[PDB]
């Protein structure tokens, strides 16, 4: 068809290196930290990854900021839908909007 | 402030810079246990003032959560929020009164 603008970059003399870490690596990384916030909490950053389940952990982020760790074991399933709720405004903003 | 729970900094001159000795809080040696949010003692649910139920198998604690120091779950410990038809995982156990014994005396 036509000569590209990278093309003629590169015929000048104008090179792009590529980066160390692929992709993959940066998501293997992320997933890395996702699976250790989740299953964890704040310990894996640390030291060693300590397990705990995620309404106890979900209670001492609640007991951090100054509420009683009973409000969210009486609230469990309404905190729970509401966090499923604005993951899926994340999605619909994110699919529509790409500003 | 380095790597770990932050406790004291100690500087150090260097050329052209600065050298920081962190000292840090480092947890060594976790061990698995049973735990539950909550204790469910004459129809009251019971959560813990400071720490986390734990259980060895038979019996139940209240221990805080950077080291295991095991303790009688009892009234001073703990406080009383509703009853037991809410919480998700609440298992059922008793709680000491301190009152009784040294009323009885
Ligand atoms: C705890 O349990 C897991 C699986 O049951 C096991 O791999 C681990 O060695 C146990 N002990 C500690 C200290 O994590
Ligand atoms: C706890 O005790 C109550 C009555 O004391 C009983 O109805 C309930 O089934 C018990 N829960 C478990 C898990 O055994």
């Amino acid at each position: 068809a036509a000569r590209d603008l990278i093309c003629a970059q590169k015929f000048n003399g104008l090179t792009v290196l590529p980066p160390l870490l692929t992709d993959e690596m940066i998501a293997q990384y992320t997933s890395a930290l996702l699976a250790g916030t989740i299953t964890s909490g704040w310990t894996f950053g640390a030291g060693a990854a300590l397990q705990i389940p995620f309404a106890m952990q979900m209670a001492y982020r609640f007991n951090g900021i100054g509420v009683t760790q009973n409000v969210l074991y009486e609230n469990q399933k309404l905190i729970a839908n509401q966090f499923n709720s604005a993951i899926g405004k994340i999605q619909d903003s994110l699919s529509s909007t790409a500003s | 402030c380095g790597k770990g729970y932050h406790l004291m900094s100690f500087p150090q001159s260097a050329p052209h810079g600065v050298v920081f000795l962190h000292v840090t809080y480092v947890p060594a040696q976790e061990k698995n246990f049973t735990t539950a949010p909550a204790i469910c003692h004459d129809g009251k649910a019971h959560f813990p003032r400071e720490g986390v139920f734990v259980s060895n198998g038979t019996h139940w604690f209240v221990t805080q959560r950077n080291f295991y120091e095991p303790q009688i779950i009892t009234t001073d410990n703990t406080f009383v929020s509703g009853n037991c038809d809410v919480v998700i995982g609440i298992v059922n156990n008793t709680v000491y009164d301190p009152l009784q014994p040294e009323l009885d005396s």
